[PDB]
Parts: structure tokens; C-alpha cells; sequence
């Protein structure tokens, strides 16, 4: 069985700027229910700070992968364990601000 | 002519290089529907003259975990070859390959 997992893009603050429609089966929401909101809004209060510190570090890590585990609130009202692997992209022909590319997978905590 | 951003799309691949997902943006750039890409190797699409090198980019990636392709051509949907550069990253838990793909050639 392949884990479910969806891709998203965020600005450096954490706002969803792009959501892969595989999100529906993974967390329950339509893409437009995520777009424009911070990923921190869907995160368990004990995990919110880790996740903000994670997004702060991913931009200092020179485009390498940073992974984080946290509880995300599905539309079905449950705390799903999420493993989010992120990295920055920055087009080297430009000096535009980097943004953050994420893969998000429902995993087991055990 | 299109901005660097409107020429950038993401693709996901299994460890064999088949597409598992592709941005719809690829449609206005190269012609393909992401739907038609799934299950097909990236290899099917490289110009013969770029193939040995893309294989070496692949090796660097699998052993090192992240890579920049440098320039290669992709067979367009309706004839011809678009130049691209791709940055690749391996997500381990190897679980898949995330590709950020930038079209070098000029669009519009
Ligand atoms: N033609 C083509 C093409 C177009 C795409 F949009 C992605 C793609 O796939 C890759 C491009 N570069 C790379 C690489 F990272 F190698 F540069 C790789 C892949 C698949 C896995 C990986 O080997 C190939």
C-alpha cells in the first residue's frame, strides 16, 4: 500500500500558496479550503511551535530536506499524524524570495 | 514572453523515474496532461543526446539525495523539444523524487 501524501507550496511564513488535490484523500479538505491559510492553523497546539521553528530553519539549510512530524486536524475532525518533508527552491537565474516545497504524508506514530 | 515562475512546475516520481504526479502548469508549457504522464518513465521523454547524462544525474541523485540536472531537452506533446533544467530531491522515510522543473526555452 502506498502511504497517502500530497504536495503543497508555502511562503516562508507558512501560508499555503499551492495544494496538490491528493490532499482530499489525505486530510479531507478541498485545495481551496487550505489555499491562503497558514499550515499552523491546522496543527495541534502542542506541535505549532515546532512547526513554526521548522519553517524558519528550512530556509537556512541551503535547499536540503527538513522533516517534521505533527498532528494535523482532518476535515473528519481527527488528529492525523503527518510527516512533512520540506526544502526551499530558489530559481538561480533570479533573486526572488525562496519558497518552500512540501510533501505531506499520513504516517504512524508507534 | 512568460515569467520564470509561469515556467516552473513540479513533478513527483517513484524511484524508477515514473511520474506519480505532475502540476497542470505543464499543460500550457509542453502540452501533456498530467493524467497521461503517470506510470511512464521520464526516460521516455529525454532527447537521445541527453539520455546518458540524465542517467548520470539520476545516479548522483540516488546516491547523494539531491541534484541539479543542468540542461536537457524534453519531447513536446505536439512535436519538437523544449529545453529544461530540473532540480531533484529524494524524500526518504527512499520514498519518492520531487522535481522542480524549469523551462529554459522561451514560452509565449
Ligand atoms: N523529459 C523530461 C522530464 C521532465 C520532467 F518534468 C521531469 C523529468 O524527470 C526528471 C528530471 N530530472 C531528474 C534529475 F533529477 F535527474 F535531474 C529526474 C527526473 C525523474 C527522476 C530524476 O532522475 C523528466
Amino acid at each position: 500500500c502506498q502511504p497517502t501524501r500530497f504536495i503543497s507550496r508555502h511562503n516562508i511564513e507558512g501560508i499555503f500558496t499551492f495544494v496538490d488535490h491528493r490532499c482530499v484523500a489525505t486530510v479531507g479538505y478541498q485545495p481551496q479550503e487550505l489555499l491562503g491559510k497558514n499550515i499552523v492553523e491546522f496543527c495541534h497546539p502542542e506541535d505549532q511551535q515546532l512547526l513554526r521553528d521548522s519553517f524558519q530553519q528550512v530556509v537556512k539549510l541551503k535547499g536540503q530536506v527538513l522533516s517534521v512530524m505533527f498532528r494535523f486536524r482532518s476535515k473528519n475532525q481527527e488528529w492525523l499524524w503527518m510527516r512533512t518533508s520540506s526544502f526551499t527552491f530558489q530559481n538561480p537565474y533570479s533573486d526572488e524570495i525562496e519558497y518552500i516545497i512540501c510533501t505531506n504524508t499520513n504516517v504512524k506514530n508507534s | 514572453f512568460k515569467g520564470l515562475d509561469s515556467k516552473t512546475f513540479l513533478s513527483e516520481h517513484s524511484m524508477d523515474m515514473k511520474f506519480t504526479y505532475c502540476d497542470d502548469r505543464i499543460t500550457e508549457l509542453i502540452g501533456y496532461h498530467p493524467e497521461e504522464l503517470l506510470g511512464r518513465s521520464a526516460y521516455e521523454f529525454y532527447h537521445a543526446l541527453d539520455s546518458e547524462n540524465m542517467t548520470k544525474s539520476h545516479q548522483n541523485l540516488c546516491t547523494k539525495g539531491q541534484v541539479v540536472s543542468g540542461q536537457y531537452r524534453m519531447l513536446a506533446k505536439h512535436g519538437g523539444y523544449v529545453w529544461l533544467e530540473t532540480q531533484g530531491t529524494v524524500i526518504y522515510n527512499p520514498q519518492c523524487i520531487m522535481c522542480v522543473n524549469y523551462v529554459l526555452s522561451e514560452i509565449e
